[PDB]
């Protein structure tokens, strides 16, 4: 059984795995930084 | 909690506190420590 896609890839910048990254990008939401949606 | 000591530390919520900090400054994604 090849759990390649789900198991976190070390080379990937974010510790997120292939499937995890795809998910995050789809939802249009990324508040990078909180020093202050509008 | 007063039962141990009476020293406390301060946190400002939204500030580039390098700039408007109004000893021992230290910058966090959550503000000024
Ligand atoms: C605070 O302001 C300085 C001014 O250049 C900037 O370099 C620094 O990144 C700022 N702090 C944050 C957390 O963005």
């Amino acid at each position: 059984f090849n759990f390649s896609q789900i198991l976190p890839d070390p080379s990937k910048p974010s510790k997120r795995s292939f499937i995890e990254d795809l998910l995050f990008n789809k939802v249009t939401l990324a508040d990078a930084g909180f020093i202050k949606d509008l | 909690g007063t039962n141990t000591s009476n020293q406390v530390a301060v946190l400002y919520q939204g500030v580039n506190c390098t700039e408007v900090p109004v000893s021992n400054v230290f910058q966090t994604r959550a503000g000024c420590l």
